[PDB]
């Protein structure tokens, strides 16, 4: 995470399950934008995208409305091994 | 026969009469609190707690809405 | 409590965030900015989120 790139794969896992998991893409650049992946696993979803393009030393996911400032960051789950660097982020819906 | 270390404390309510032998007790619901906490923790707070020791943590609380 | 007629800033030079209960009488004023944490030099966990504190 330091010197190379990474790799996120947001799963949103979930007891009960109701999703749609629509996107969009409208905001200012910050040098970092990649398509998500799918899946039809057994209660995991997957959804694989690469965005490490800068330094990370907070690393942090925030979840819900950001107009009535109803926010929850969850924590990362990072994998490095020799020079191959990974993220992996858990939510529970 | 009972002893003082059964009875736990009454900390909702608070007798404001009691007759000679102790037949007919009057009881008052005493207003809820100012600051808005539930009156057991202004129980715990004004007694028995904690030997001057402390702990500081994240308190776990959730988020507000 | 304060309403401002024109975007300004406020200047908050090192500070410290507040984890806030869901009481009624509790009256929030002003909000972090969305990005930010908190840190030590030990090593705790975050106290607060980004605009939670």
């Amino acid at each position: 995470q330091d010197v190379h790139v990474s790799f996120p794969s947001t799963a949103g896992k979930s007891r009960v399950m109701i999703g749609k998991v629509e996107p969009r893409i409208g905001i200012d650049e910050t040098v970092p934008t990649t398509i998500t992946v799918e899946d039809p696993n057994e209660v995991i979803q997957v959804n694989f995208a690469i965005e490490s393009t800068n330094k990370p030393f907070q690393n942090t996911l925030l979840i819900g409305l950001p107009n009535k400032n109803l926010e929850m960051a969850f924590e990362p789950e990072i994998k490095d091994n020799g020079k191959l660097s990974m993220y992996k982020y858990r939510i529970d819906l | 026969m009972i002893t003082p270390l059964d009875v736990p404390p009454l900390d909702y309510f608070d007798e404001v009469f009691t007759s000679e032998n102790w037949m007919v007790r009057i009881y008052q619901l005493k207003k809820d609190d100012a600051q808005g906490r539930t009156l057991r923790d202004v129980g715990e707070l004004t007694r028995s707690s904690t030997k001057t020791r402390r702990s500081i943590k994240r308190p776990e609380l959730g988020l507000r809405v | 409590v304060y309403n401002a007629r024109k975007s300004e800033d406020f200047v908050f030079g090192e500070s410290s965030a507040a984890l806030l209960e869901n009481r009624e009488q509790i009256v929030p004023i002003l909000n972090a900015p969305r990005t930010s944490f908190t840190e030590s030099k030990g090593k705790c966990n975050s106290w607060t989120s980004g605009s939670q504190g």
